[PDB]
């Protein structure tokens, strides 16, 4: 804010004028602004109104105040080396970009008296951000986390693209043929069936549309969106089966295509991979973290803030009470109503007549009885009283000072003022038509009140708001972010959804509330394809220019899901950390005042106690299972149901001999393996007893050791966890009651949207097929009522779940949207207002109160972390180090001899070799995704051309490596045998290839995964994949309830929903259905990562027709299905997703080290480097090296560990020796303890005499001996 | 006309399902492991 | 000694010697198609047909 080359103040006083509002002045200016791009509505091909013409001048005076001002700022500084200066801070090389491309495009559109160049127009609320600094460091915790999920992101990049040139490689070109109607252009299908794939003779599905051919004149499945035919469409098609939303339409497009059984590896491989399992890693880094600043946060000064002013503020309402208490002591009658109300009799009868309060609300819905419509205002009427009986009570009894310093008293008093403004109001004639049902919204406050009785969340709910001038930091950035792109996409696709088509893009950008609502469905994911597929459609097609349309919704969908990371993750690990930490205060503040007031059987045993017993009894149950597996759902008479129904007698044979001898040594678990048998003794209803015969599997985890120990801390794992279970079903319970408020008998519609009430909504209509006003059929049309409705609290509530996980929301935000009034059909765009509801259902329940499930299970399975305590001398790092220094072990190398054979070998080992195959490899994949459909012949040859020569130069690296090592050296080291696997089987895609020709699919994937060996270099990589992988193994059986769980359900799945008949245009067809077993995994997989499970759960509820293959007495083909569906999916999808969170918390708590490394200060990658100069002087093993070596192996060491970059001749002559070593021969220096005492030197520095106190805390921190110590202590 | 199989098919569609889930099997067991901890490496010393 | 004296990789290996004559039984044996016209049945190998 100086000169140092500065100007006379004539021209300078402007920096005087600069002052305080002359900054806020401005930034009220872009206010403005922002309004004025929300209210330009985009109309198509080339049309205006009046108030978009207004607004174009108004564009040009916004642009001449920037200028002017971002003129007055280079000039309120001076010369070029001010104006130099200006611009030196980043945030005003923002403000001049926009500025002077503002004024670029007001010159270029006066010119040709240009619309691409009006949507930097759009950039202008990023300017609002410089203006306010305070958050410039809320963008600055965004950005700051992003540098350690680099090594995470390049690892997508590989799996997106080695699944693309796999993808490519077999399903080029393969779903180019649809039936089509004989000798037309007309493509058939049943109404509701979106058109796909077909083959003719081949595995495929036959077309069967009567009158219907197959021919492949067809461009693609989704107007040629989504194929595999080229490298752009490969890649744009695994991106979305990665995202998961809709991968299972890209894999039943598949299997129309060529063939059912091999194409479900491909798709189902990728998705855990690249999915499920980079989620977890995710989910590690930024869990880690977030972890080491808060322990940056501990150690600078931040713990005491909200301690201290946490308890200033209890020991201030303390302090108040005992001045305001003797402010009031006047009868005993004010007197024995404080007796009262401290009393139990108070505090468990006011919660009487709030529960008489809830089952009043929850007794609403639609068409309800005459009385309860008039008792429900009587109850009112008393309510109101009774509120207002022990308000008076204890605005009087207990004084007013006290009650006006309490939290929720200051909530009741406005409850029964406001419960009492409807009974003045409503009493009057002053009906208010809409305002009689928003203060019938008003009382349902009333039910907020049970809120006070949980007393177990005010340590959180306490810290919640001691957050909110941060939690509201980042909710306006988020909100910030929404209003650029809300902005952008109505320059790109507002207008241009003018398509003549008769159908409805409801999710469109035309305004700006609808531009909004678009904008948010992509972030919370749900069927943001077609919000793409209408954005390419928009522009030319599947193009060269319409589809880098679809790099919008990359953008969007990935940077908008990063900062929901960043802020509800964030937020509930920060917020959740204070509210333990502070109870875990009030344990030990707690426990310190309750001390104050204190202060022949004998060959039976052996038989069973056998190993081999143990192990008989289980392939008895693997096999016992798998015969429920393999069993006909459809057929109770079938050669194979018969033959495995003997089974049911040939495996109680053996667990029927087991329960008698088990019984003679004997006389919890015990009485289910009796119980096992027991159904299935007497299943020698008919049907419900087979149901009890699922748990075979459940007496196998009474045998397993391991097995018990998991259930066992997964029911721990309820008893912490229901408390936040029970709170968000009482939220869902609320937002249940709102929206029998609003929705309540809006959700009918009839059939044609024509009619409006059911009276009209008889007769039949037409339907036209493809708009074509020509091609017309007669339906009847009848009044349907919606699906998922809000009718009663029942209902409301199982409407809102499926929201809360966030499938099928938007075909409710449309219902409710255009939903008119009592008894009556919809109406296009009535309440655009209730978004709100659906929106702050999510933010609520969605991304905020399910945050502090995952949270609260993150922190408290680091008490598990932290109910084992070892405070030794040493830190536990210093001691997890120590424990590198004692179970090391040294490499091999295997340096050669024979110095024709050492002259290959330094070769090869050199950079300028490695750098040359890492070149190869990286030109290989380039001939790969030159690959194509449609291609011409000269490629056709260089494609098999470079397929044989690249497979020369790979076989011709191996040989190399087979003279350097000798053969016993070159399958030591695993990438290498992975090497050597590639180049066998690329040979064989050579040779099967050509003597075809010279007179399959598989080995044309060998050529793909040569690719692997980039993980051999990436040691940033390689070390993430291994130490998540490190712990999938090490978590066998976590992994086991799952694969379990998978079980159980199907085998009940393919019992009582195996007999629904495949119709097509339903979602029981020939790709869904549990009509065998890996057909029903398959459905549970779809169903657990939510793609359109609460339209399954519809289609297979009682009503569903069966299959004739099955058998019923007829009459009754219109009866299989039930309504235990409900019970069977929403329970389904309630564990499989606390069993996943189990899974995924378990492996971050293994790596809890790695992923808050703090690189900085000393790590084993800093020790692995010892290890690699130590294969320097012992190329194989043999204990120890040299004297001498030690002189020159110790310059070869970072600084962080080993000498400085100064010249050595200072401190190694001393540290060598003036610091302690073991001392072995001449030419003798162990490995271990010299590792040992040069970590000693970095860490844990300890003075002469210490050698045995040291091994002190070397044996009572260490476990089972391991005796080396002799050579390990001095 | 059909197609069927009670020796060959069952036979070679068992030999190929031996063969290459033997091998596998026989690969894995001499790698060494997942190295499970900071100092071990696959190749270590014995 | 380790890897190649465990019972995992000698039950392995003999396993591997078992299924090392069924292709041997497939290479000589010609029945994995039988055609059924009705009499014109035939039966296909590797190499007798
Ligand atoms: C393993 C099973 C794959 C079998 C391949 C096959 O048999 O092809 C036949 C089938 C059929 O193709 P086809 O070409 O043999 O069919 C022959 C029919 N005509 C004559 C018309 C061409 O190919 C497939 O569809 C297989 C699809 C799945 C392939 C799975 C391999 C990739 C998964 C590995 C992911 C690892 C990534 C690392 C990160
Ligand atoms: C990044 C993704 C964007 C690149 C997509 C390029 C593309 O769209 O491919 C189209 C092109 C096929 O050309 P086409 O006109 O369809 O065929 C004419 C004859 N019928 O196909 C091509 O020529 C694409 C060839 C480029 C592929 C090289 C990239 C390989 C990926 C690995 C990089 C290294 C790691
Ligand atoms: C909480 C207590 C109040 C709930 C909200 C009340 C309300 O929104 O008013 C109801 C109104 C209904 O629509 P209306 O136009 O009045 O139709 C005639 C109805 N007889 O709806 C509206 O006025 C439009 C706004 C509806 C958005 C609903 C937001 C509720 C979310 C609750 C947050 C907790
Ligand atoms: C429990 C927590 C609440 C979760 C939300 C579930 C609420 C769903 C519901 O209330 O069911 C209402 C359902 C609707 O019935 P309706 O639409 O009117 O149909 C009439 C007949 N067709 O009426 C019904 O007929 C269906 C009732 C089925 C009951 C749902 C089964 C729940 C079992 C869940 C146990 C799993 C526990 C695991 C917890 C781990 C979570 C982290
Ligand atoms: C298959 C045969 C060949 C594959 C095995 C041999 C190569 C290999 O997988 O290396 C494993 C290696 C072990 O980790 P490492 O870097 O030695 O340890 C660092 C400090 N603990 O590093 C890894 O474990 C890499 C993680 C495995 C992912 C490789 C995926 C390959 C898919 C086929
Ligand atoms: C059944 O399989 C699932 C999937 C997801 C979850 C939870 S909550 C949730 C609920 C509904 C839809 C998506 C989610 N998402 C998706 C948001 N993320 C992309 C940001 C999660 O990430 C959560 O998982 C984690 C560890 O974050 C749990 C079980
Ligand atoms: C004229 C024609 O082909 N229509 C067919 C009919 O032959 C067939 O009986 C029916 C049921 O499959 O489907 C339709
Ligand atoms: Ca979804
Ligand atoms: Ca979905």
């Amino acid at each position: 804010f100086c000169l140092t080359l500065q100007n006379p103040l004539r021209k300078a006083c402007i920096s005087i004028v600069e002052w305080k509002p002359f900054e806020t002045i401005i930034l009220l200016t872009i206010f403005a602004n922002c309004v004025a791009l929300a209210v330009y509505l985009p109309m198509p091909e080339d049309d205006n109104n009046s108030l978009n013409l207004g607004l174009e001048k108004l564009e040009y005076f916004f642009l001449t105040v920037f200028s002017i001002e971002a003129a007055m700022k280079i000039i309120a500084y001076g010369f070029l080396f001010h104006q130099d200066a200006y611009l030196r801070s980043g945030w005003n090389v923002l403000d001049f970009i926009i500025v002077f491309l503002g004024v670029f495009t007001a010159i270029l559109e006066q010119v040709n008296v240009v619309k691409a160049l009006r949507a930097f127009r759009v950039l202008r609320p990023l300017r609002l951000v410089s203006g306010v600094p305070s958050l410039q460091v809320v963008l600055n915790s965004i950005f700051k986390a992003m540098l350690p999920l680099f090594h995470i992101a390049l690892l997508v990049l590989f799996m997106v693209i080695i699944y693309a040139i796999i993808g490519l490689e077999l399903f080029k070109g393969k779903m180019h043929k649809t039936c089509y109607y004989i000798g037309t252009d007309i493509v058939a299908t049943v109404e509701n069936e979106k058109p796909s794939p077909c083959a003719r003779t081949g595995s495929g599905r036959p077309c069967t549309i009567n009158g219907s051919e197959c021919r492949g004149g067809w461009p693609g499945p989704n107007h040629g969106i989504t194929h595999f035919d080229n490298f752009g469409f490969s890649m744009l098609t695994v991106y979305q089966c990665i995202t998961m939303e809709g991968w299972t339409d890209v894999l039943y497009w598949v299997n129309d295509a060529i063939g059912n059984e091999w194409p479900w590896i491909y798709f189902v491989t990728l998705i855990l991979l690249g999915s499920f399992f980079i989620l977890n890693l995710v989910l590690g880094v930024l869990s880690g973290e977030f972890t080491k600043e808060r322990e940056k946060a501990k150690s600078r000064g931040t713990f005491q803030k909200l301690r201290e002013k946490q308890q200033l503020e209890e020991d201030l309402r303390g302090y108040m009470s005992w001045i305001t208490q003797g402010e009031v002591m006047n009868r005993v009658f004010r007197w024995k109503c404080h007796d009262l109300v401290k009393s139990r009799v108070f505090y468990w009868l006011v919660i009487l007549i709030v529960a008489l309060n809830t089952l009043s609300i929850a007794s609403e819905h639609h068409n309800q009885p005459l009385w309860l419509t008039h008792l429900q205002d009587i109850a009112n009427r008393v309510l109101l009283s009774l509120f207002t009986i022990e308000m008076l009570l204890k605005m009087y009894g207990l004084g007013l000072r006290q009650y006006f310093m309490s939290i929720f008293n200051r909530f009741d008093c406005f409850v029964v003022c406001s419960g009492i403004l409807e009974l003045l109001l409503v009493e009057s004639g002053a009906m208010t038509p809409l305002g009689i049902s928003v203060l019938r919204c008003i009382r349902l406050l009333r039910l907020f009140k049970i809120t006070k009785y949980w007393t177990s969340l005010s340590n959180l709910v306490a810290s919640l708001l001691n957050s909110i001038r941060s939690i509201a930091s980042l909710l306006l950035l988020l909100f910030l972010f929404i209003i650029i792109f809300a902005l952008l996409g109505m320059q790109l696709f507002g207008g241009r959804y003018d398509f003549e088509d008769t159908e409805v893009r409801r999710s469109n950008f035309d305004n700006f509330p609808q531009a909004l609502i678009s904008v948010f469905q992509v972030l919370t994911g749900e069927d943001w394809n077609s919000v793409m597929y209408n954005g390419i459609m928009a522009y030319g097609g599947p193009s060269y220019p319409g589809v880098l349309v679809c790099i919008y919704f990359i953008i969007l969908f990935v940077c908008g899901n990063y900062i929901l990371l960043n802020v509800f993750l964030a937020i509930a690990v920060d917020n959740l950390a204070e509210a333990e930490s502070l109870t875990s205060a009030q344990k030990a503040k707690a426990e310190e005042r309750k001390r104050r007031k204190m202060s022949v059987r004998v060959l039976c045993h052996r038989i069973v106690n056998a190993t081999w017993f143990t192990n008989f009894i289980l392939l008895f149950i693997l096999l016992s299972s798998a015969a429920l597996a393999a069993e006909d759902p459809i057929r109770a008479e079938s050669v194979r149901n018969q033959i495995l129904g003997y089974f049911d007698i040939a495996f109680t044979s053996v667990f029927t001999v087991e329960i008698v001898l088990k019984m003679t040594t004997y006389g919890y678990f015990n009485i289910l393996d009796l119980l096992v048998v027991a159904v299935s003794l007497i299943s020698m209803v008919v049907k419900i007893l087979r149901v009890l015969r699922v748990l075979r599997p459940l007496r196998a985890i009474n045998r397993a050791k391991g097995l018990k120990h998991v259930v066992q801390c997964v029911f721990v794992a309820i008893r912490t966890i229901g408390n936040i279970v029970l709170v968000t079903t009482l939220l869902q319970f609320m937002f249940a009651c709102i929206g029998v408020q609003l929705f309540k008998g809006k959700f009918f519609s009839c059939n044609d949207l024509s009619k409006m009430t059911e009276e009209e909504c008889r007769g039949y209509y037409y339907v036209y097929k493809d708009g074509d006003p020509t091609q017309m059929e007669l339906r009847p049309r009848q009044w349907i009522h919606n699906d998922f409705h809000f009718d009663n609290v029942l209902s409301a509530m199982m409407s809102l779940f499926t929201v809360s996980t966030f499938e099928g929301w938007p075909q409710l935000l449309y219902r409710a949207i255009d939903s008119n009034e009592e008894d009556m059909g919809p109406v296009y765009n009535n309440r655009v207002e209730m978004a709100i509801f659906f929106i702050i259902y999510i933010i609520l329940i969605a991304f905020f109160m399910m945050n502090i499930f995952v949270g609260f299970v993150i922190v408290t399975f680091q008490e598990q972390g932290e109910t084992e305590y070892k405070n030794c001398e040493l830190d536990k790092n210093q001691r997890q180090c120590v424990q590198y220094a004692l179970k090391a072990r040294p490499l091999r190398c295997y340096i050669p001899k024979n110095p024709y054979q050492y002259q290959v070998w330094y070769v090869v080992t050199s950079s300028y070799f490695e750098y040359l195959m890492f070149a190869l490899i990286m030109l290989n994949t380039i001939c790969l995704g030159m690959q194509h459909y449609h291609q011409s012949e000269e490629m056709n040859h260089i494609s098999d051309i470079l397929n044989v020569a690249f497979t020369i130069i790979f076989t011709l690296e191996m040989i190399l490596k087979l003279l350097a090592f000798k053969a016993r050296g070159y399958f030591g080291d695993p990438w290498n045998v992975f090497d050597f696997l590639i180049v066998i089987g690329s040979i064989i895609d050579v040779i099967l290839s050509e003597i075809d020709t010279f007179l399959s699919a598989f080995f044309r994937l060998f050529r793909v995964m040569r690719l692997i060996k980039l993980l051999s270099r990436a040691e940033g990589v390689r070390t993430l994949l291994w130490t998540f992988i490190k712990s999938f193994q090490a978590l066998p059986y976590v992994a086991l309830l799952i694969v379990m769980l998978f079980f159980i359900y199907a085998v009940i799945g393919m019992q009582m929903f195996g007999k629904i008949a495949l119709v097509d245009g339903t979602q029981i067809n020939r790709n869904n259905n549990f009509q065998t077993f890996p057909q029903a995994v398959l459905l549970l997989f779809r169903c657990a990562t939510g793609e359109a499970w609460q339209e399954i759960l519809l289609a297979c509820s009682y009503g569903k027709l069966c299959d004739p293959e099955s058998d019923y007495a007829p009459g009754e083909e219109y009866t299989c299905g039930t309504n235990f569906a409900y019970y069977y999916f929403i329970s389904f999808y309630m564990l499989c997703a606390f069993l996943i969170i189990n899974l995924f918390v378990a492996v971050i708590m293994d790596n809890f080290d790695y992923l808050t490394r703090d690189w900085s200060i000393l790590g084993p990658h800093h020790l692995d480097e010892f290890k690699a100069i130590w294969a320097e002087y012992d190329p194989e093993a043999k204990g120890r090296i040299k004297h001498l070596d030690v002189v020159t192996l110790l310059r070869r060491i970072q600084p962080p560990l080993g000498f400085g970059k100064f010249c050595p001749h200072r401190v190694a002559c001393k540290r060598l020796v003036g610091m302690n070593m073991p001392l072995n021969s001449d030419g003798t220096v162990t490995f271990n303890a010299t590792l040992f005492a040069l970590v000693r030197t970095a860490l844990k520095i300890k003075t002469e005499g210490n050698f045995e106190q040291a091994n002190e805390e070397l044996r009572a921190i260490i476990k089972k001996i391991w005796k080396r110590t002799s050579m390990k202590l001095l | 006309i059909e197609y069927y199989y009670s020796w060959s098919f069952a036979c070679a569609c068992a030999a190929f399902v031996l063969l290459f889930l033997g091998g596998i099997s026989l690969l894995l067991f001499s790698l060494p492991r997942m190295p499970q901890n900071p100092w071990e490496s696959c190749m270590d010393a014995e | 000694m380790s890897p190649t004296e465990a019972p995992k990789v000698r039950v392995t290996l003999f396993c591997i010697l078992v299924g090392i004559v069924l292709a041997m039984t497939a290479v000589v044996s010609d029945h994995w198609a039988v055609l059924s016209p009705h009499c014109e049945a035939a039966h296909f190998g590797l190499w007798r047909i």
